[PDB]
RNA sequence: UAUCUGGUUGAUCCUGCCAGUAGUCAUAUGCUUGUCUCAAAGAUUAAGCCAUGCAUGUCUAAGUAUAAGCAAUUUAUACAGUGAAACUGCGAAUGGCUCAUUAAAUCAGUUAUCGUUUAUUUGAUAGUUCCUUUACUACAUGGUAUAACUGUGGUAAUUCUAGAGCUAAUACAUGCUUAAAAUCUCGACCCUUUGGAAGAGAUGUAUUUAUUAGAUAAAAAAUCAAUGUCUUCGGACUCUUUGAUGAUUCAUAAUAACUUUUCGAAUCGCAUGGCCUUGUGCUGGCGAUGGUUCAUUCAAAUUUCUGCCCUAUCAACUUUCGAUGGUAGGAUAGUGGCCUACCAUGGUUUCAACGGGUAACGGGGAAUAAGGGUUCGAUUCCGGAGAGGGAGCCUGAGAAACGGCUACCA
RNA sequence: GGACUUUUACUUUGAAAAAAUUAGAGUGUUCAAAGCAGGCGUAUUGCUCGAAUAUAUUAGCAUGGAAUAAUAGAAUAGGACG
RNA sequence: GCCCGUCGCUAGUACCGAUUGAAUGGCUUAGUGAGGCCUCAGGAUCUGGGA
């Protein structure tokens, strides 16, 4: 999410220990540490193009991705910077020798490196508790928009 | 029978909780404190003994106290200890004055000193000796263990070198 | 707190109490191999049953598959090494077969009388449990 | 104790849960040093497995670097000034990590006119060499350099004093410098 | 539960050990050291349920504080001393020698190995790292640190160890078709060259490995321990040469060897 | 190891249940009871209550012996054998018991720590400690204060202890030391260059912060500021050095400082030997115990994915006084609303949330034999939880411990 | 090493996998329930076979298949390749 | 022939029901609040600012 202003706080935004010397004239201003998260997920532009700080990005942030690599649809973008995916699932039931529809509701944190909506299919990576219920981070989305643009006015 | 105990202040009883290394109580067990009654350290009326000690003697000499004399237990056992209690300096060697207690095995007077400590002696110049000795060696072996890898490391170099010419 | 001594037990008992020739049946077979019990045929047909079951097991799975051709062959020569399975009929749909009393004619009690040195199957009882 | 379970709270869903055994130490809490102003007083605290905590309760000197600089000296801890958490801790002038402070400027002073010969606001031999060396580097920055004439400079304490017994921290600068005087006056 | 557990209920002991089920209601604990409690094999085990030299556990103490046994060329003292895989008993007394080293149903075999033999060893390299004031250090898998090994050491090559001294003398880098010890999972104990390894970023992975006997199977990386090339090991093998045969194989071998 | 029979009618065929039949690591009770082996057993109700006894203590040649203890001989006038007591160290967090609580909890299988602590075992690991640095610091080794004990006492009463007099250390508390070298800052001077310099300080490890190196996606050029090494004095720089991971601000190192300054052996047992300038000089054997850091091993703590019985006569639930997320902090061993402050309005639900019930600890498993199933698991193994109920906490590597303490209730 | 990949179910083979229980091999506990022993000689100075295998399924992991059943695609061309 | 209900007897079960009835258990507002821990102080005594 985020979204303007980046220097929305009570709190200097800065990622730690990326320090700009004055005295030196660069010339774009803010000194910027990003990394390639692994297992061949790009690190998409809008991170290393960034401004945004949030030390919960996989790419730009102080996180990494270990342990399961799950996929889900997303099914609320509410939150900010993080979402809710749906994880459908049929379970097996022995006796009747079929299954029954089951879900699971997951919370992810999103980078704003990443622009969600409401209907994408995401690719999430576990990483360390990031929040009391989030245990994952939106690593790449599998989507778009879901055709939005063609369904536009009359002729 | 409840003992004094030195500051609480007070001329009545308390249930106080105390610790290791107090008046009163005696620890069974490591971390334990016990809560226990005490009596204050303002005499009434309510003690059943007073303990005095006399710090200036009188006109007339007590019975059993100032008439009677009572000898230390023990001598110095530790070696300056030994040179205190004479006044020795580091020179006069101390196996001479620690003392010796006699006592009769029926026919048979025997004649048992202590056992200085912290005695300077040969067997522990030897080994402060050794120590200071043990690091030099080492420290000297481990400089060696290190150039001898610079070495391999920098006929590594002569090697992808002589690689880097070969085609 | 310590190993489980396991144990089982070693007979079954019919499903039906009063079948009359299932009666006169198993009279027969103790009257003649001087058995005191009808557990001590209960015991028998319950060994028959698990050992038919197996052989059964084993007929199901392709001819010449490894478990049926290993665990059938040891389950044979356990049969002809006692005596109850014939040296012809030695390849299971017999075993399949199989009598009470082919099992039976095999206890001791029997081959003491078998060969004389008895001469009735409860002189060959009286003489085992003495020694 | 103050515990750090999550057994105590509500489930995402918002259930409430039975309890499910009793406190153990091992996720225990302890409570905060709010360590303040001067004086030195230390306590430690013994922390899981051995292990020492050194609770600071009262403080007075840190030590602060001068990043672009490259040198770090030991000041007086002037006091409080601004603070991203709770205002109280400004106005009782309570140290923590992230607190912006004043400090001194006269260690730092010092230096710089010893190290560039130049004395900022407002004849040895070698020296002379090593000064003309410098400059075209002694060009400081405005907002650092008004902030010496009277005596005292922003900075923000990066270490955790109820954690490690020390207060320290980096002079404010460029951008970050630039965020707290907005705040300051924009709130003065 | 408070604290660190200290004893072990007999059952929960790990099988390749083979005690008993009865006599008894514990087995003994494994103390901290070199291997790992379920991949280990205790000195009174080793001295009693293998050697059949002690009867009483009250006899193994006798045996041992007399230092009689030593283990990698130290002599060690402890009941329940971690005694492991590639790892090297001495009775000096008897003189006799042990290399303990896996079946091919995977147990620890009594292996008489020369006396020559009997003053070196294998490890696996567990890690290699960087270590304070720059040293390099690898590490082996039975918890030796070496310092300063050959840079083209990595983790997974297996190294050769004096014992007298704690130096290498040698190593042998994890490669297509090198002869390989399988130490862990079912395929414990078979041995086999190696065909190729799967990659797996990110968790397991997996060793094709094939046998001179043209079977194959296949391990997570973990449980395999280079010991040399097709031919040439490292060390000497037990008998059968970790090769399995079906239990029909094994049946008609068992069964071929019957006239008296 | 795929079987049924009796009972509705006057008789009949059905539907249908009652009854019969068989097993039960399934309990009780009754009658009866000779032999072998095997051997469960106060779970169910009352995680109700408990008289008495026992269930945790522990010493190697190798921390502390002046027992006014025993022993004598055998070289021992400091000690030296043996050894009560006591100090010191370690252990008492294992084991054993039970099943009250507990329903997304526990537990299982499967993960994660690039999210931490870790006594011990095992393997590595320490030349730096003082000081304006010639009249110099105990290192051939610095300080007391205590038990036991002696002796004077108190209370009906306990593993209660007070006043007085002694004396130990691997207890307590201090506190010296070692090679050479290189690199840094300063810099007395001298002389104008292109500039160089004697000599002065600093640089163990750990702590805290800030800063930098830690390259590598195939190749090349110009310029600014500082400024390295080699001149055939216009200039060149030629060879240029790099660890791991899927991934890091990783391992490791460098700069400026920081610290009520961590560690850097004032210890013990056996042997007594070399060496010459003959100092009781200087050296020196085997191994104990310790010690910082890393590794290993025994662990721990959290943790990903999926899986629980009945219930809608439980449909909406969650933020009171955190419910769901963001920033900062605080606290922790450490992640995390774990807690606080600011801010936002989120989170779960007919794919059954939330609530209720459970005569519910979970699992490996048990019983029943066509198959599919049904029912059970307090209970020999793994995990969890508890010690009459609650909470708090001391010691310690490890306990929110109960054969530990503190408080309240009973 | 780079640069990018519509998404699932099902099925296969395999890895990872505690023992005890279960199924089951070997062995004459005198038989048997068991146990994991034991068996040969120079029975005077020791030789030797063992302590298997199967099942272990839902989920996660890894491989092969491409039928059956889903998902996505280019129509205001904001399509595809260079 | 069968057969329905009121009414009467004996015995049993469950329902309703004044008693704003009673008991056990789990949570819990408000008020009071032990104790240890942490902290501002204190200073019997006892040392070289510290205990
Ligand atoms: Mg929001
Ligand atoms: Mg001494
Ligand atoms: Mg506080
Ligand atoms: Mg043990
Ligand atoms: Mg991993
Ligand atoms: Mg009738
Ligand atoms: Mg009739
Ligand atoms: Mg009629
Ligand atoms: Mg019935
Ligand atoms: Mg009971
Ligand atoms: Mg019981
Ligand atoms: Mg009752
Ligand atoms: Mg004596
Ligand atoms: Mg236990
Ligand atoms: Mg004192
Ligand atoms: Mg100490
Ligand atoms: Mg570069
Ligand atoms: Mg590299
Ligand atoms: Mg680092
Ligand atoms: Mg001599
Ligand atoms: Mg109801
Ligand atoms: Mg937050
Ligand atoms: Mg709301
Ligand atoms: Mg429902
Ligand atoms: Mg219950
Ligand atoms: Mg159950
Ligand atoms: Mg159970
Ligand atoms: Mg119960
Ligand atoms: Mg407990
Ligand atoms: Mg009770
Ligand atoms: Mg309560
Ligand atoms: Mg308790
Ligand atoms: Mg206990
Ligand atoms: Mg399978
Ligand atoms: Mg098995």
């Amino acid at each position: 999410s985020t979204e303007l202003t980046v220097q929305s706080e009570r709190a200097f935004q800065k990622q730690p220990h990326i320090f700009n010397n004055p005295k030196v004239k660069t010339s774009k201003r803010t000194k910027r540490w990003y990394k390639n998260a692994g297992l061949g997920f790009k690190t998409p532009k809008t991170a290393i193009e960034g401004s945004y700080i949030d030390k919960k990005c996989p790419f730009t942030g102080l996180v990494s991705i270990r342990g399961k690599i799950l996929t889900g649809t997303v099914v609320s973008t509410k939150m900010h910077r993080t979402i809710v995916i749906r994880r459908a699932y049929l379970h097996y039931i022995p006796k009747y020798n079929r299954y029954e529809k089951r879900h699971k509701n997951v919370p992810v944190h999103v980078s704003p490196a990443f622009r969600v909506q409401v209907g994408d299919i995401v690719t999430v990576g576990q990483c360390r508790p990031i929040s009391k219920t989030v245990r994952f981070n939106v690593v790449k989305v599998s989507a778009a928009a879901a055709k939005a643009n063609k369904q536009f006015a009359k002729f | 029978g409840f003992p004094m105990k030195q500051g609480v202040l007070l001329p009545t009883r308390i249930k106080l909780l105390l610790t290791k290394n107090v008046s009163c109580y005696r620890p069974r067990r490591d971390g334990e404190r016990k809560r226990k009654s005490v009596r204050g350290a303002i005499v009434g009326p309510d003690l059943a003994v007073l303990a005095l000690v006399i710090v200036k003697k009188g006109e007339q000499e007590l019975e059993g106290l100032t008439d009677t004399t009572v000898p230390k237990r023990l001598g110095p056992k530790r070696a300056n200890n030994i040179r205190k209690f004479f006044g020795l300096s580091k020179e006069d060697d101390v196996r001479d004055f620690v003392i010796r207690r006699e006592v009769t095995k029926g026919e048979k007077t025997y004649t048992k000193a202590p056992k200085i400590q912290r005695l300077v002696t040969p067997q522990r110049l030897q080994r402060k000796r050794h120590q200071r000795a043990l690091k030099v060696r080492n420290a000297q072996a481990q400089r060696e263990a290190a150039a001898e890898y610079a070495q391999l490391l920098a006929k590594r170099l002569s090697e992808r070198k002589a690689e880097k010419a070969e085609i | 707190p310590r190993a489980p001594r396991t144990y089982s037990k070693t007979y079954s008992t019919p499903k039906r109490p009063y079948e009359s020739s299932r009666l006169d049946a198993e009279l027969k077979l103790a009257g003649e191999f001087g058995l005191k019990n009808k557990k001590e045929i209960y015991r028998i047909s319950f060994q028959l049953s698990k050992i038919r079951r197996a052989a059964r097991d084993l007929l199901t799975r392709d001819e010449k598959d490894p478990k049926r051709l290993f665990e059938g062959n040891a389950l044979i020569r356990r049969l002809v090494r006692v005596g109850v399975l014939s040296e012809d009929k030695k390849k299971l749909d017999y075993v399949l077969a199989l009598k009470v009393e082919d099992f039976l004619e095999r206890r001791l009690q029997t081959q003491v009388y078998k060969l004389g040195l008895a001469k009735s199957v409860h002189h060959a009882r009286v003489l085992i449990t003495q020694r | 104790g103050i515990s750090r379970d999550s057994r105590h709270k509500r489930s995402a869903t918002g259930a409430k849960r039975a309890q499910f055994r009793k406190k153990r130490k091992f996720e225990l809490g302890r409570q905060p040093a709010n360590t303040k102003i001067g004086a030195k007083r230390i306590h430690s605290v013994r922390t899981r497995g051995g292990n020492k905590k050194y609770r600071a309760l009262r403080i007075e000197t840190g030590n602060f670097s001068w990043a672009s600089e490259g040198i770090s000296k030991k000041t007086r801890i002037a006091g409080v000034v601004y603070h991203p958490s709770n205002n109280e801790l400004v106005r009782t002038n309570t140290l923590t990590k992230a607190a912006i402070v004043q400090i001194d400027a006269t260690p730092f002073r010092q230096w710089f006119e010893a190290h560039y010969g130049q004395t900022l606001g407002k004849k040895s031999k070698n020296a002379e060499r090593k000064w003309a060396a410098r400059a075209a580097s002694a060009k400081i920055e405005s907002s650092v350099e008004s902030q010496f004439s009277a005596g005292r400079l922003y900075a923000c304490i990066s270490s955790r004093p109820g954690q490690s017994g020390r207060c320290d921290g980096y002079i404010l600068e460029g951008e970050e410098l630039a965020f707290y005087l907005r705040r300051l006056t924009a709130k003065k | 539960a408070r604290g660190p557990k200290k004893h072990l209920k007999r059952l929960a002991a790990p099988h390749h050990w083979l005690l008993d089920k009865l006599s008894g209601c514990y087995a003994p604990r494994p103390s901290a050291g070199p291997h790992k409690l379920r991949e280990s094999l205790p000195l009174i085990v080793f001295l009693r349920n293998r050697l059949k030299y002690a009867l009483n556990g009250r006899e193994v103490k006798a045996i041992l504080m007399q230092r009689h046994v030593k283990v990698d060329g130290k002599v060690r003292t402890d009941t329940t001393y971690p005694a492991g895989f590639m790892d090297v008993i001495t009775l000096d007394a008897t003189n006799e020698n042990f290399r303990l080293v896996y079946d091919v149903k995977g147990r620890f075999a009594v292996h008489r190995i020369t006396d020559e033999e009997a003053s070196y060893k294998l490890g696996k390299v567990k890690k290699v790292q960087l270590g304070k004031k720059g040293v390099p250090y690898v590490v082996t898998h039975d918890g030796r640190t070496i310092r300063y090994p050959d840079p083209n050491i990595k983790v997974n090559d297996t190294v050769k160890i004096d014992l007298a001294s704690g130096k290498i003398t040698d190593f042998i880098k994890f490669d297509a078709g090198k002869l390989v010890y399988v130490t862990g999972g079912r395929n414990l104990g078979r041995i086999g060259t190696i065909v190729h390894k799967e990659r797996h970023d990110g968790g397991f992975d997996l060793v094709h490995i094939k046998d001179s006997l043209d079977n194959t199977f296949v391990t997570r990386l973990n449980n395999v321990f280079v010991i040399g090339e097709q031919g040439k090991p490292y060390i000497s093998l037990p008998k059968g040469k970790g090769i399995k045969l079906s239990i029909a194989e094994e049946r008609d071998r068992r069964r071929a060897q019957q006239g008296l």
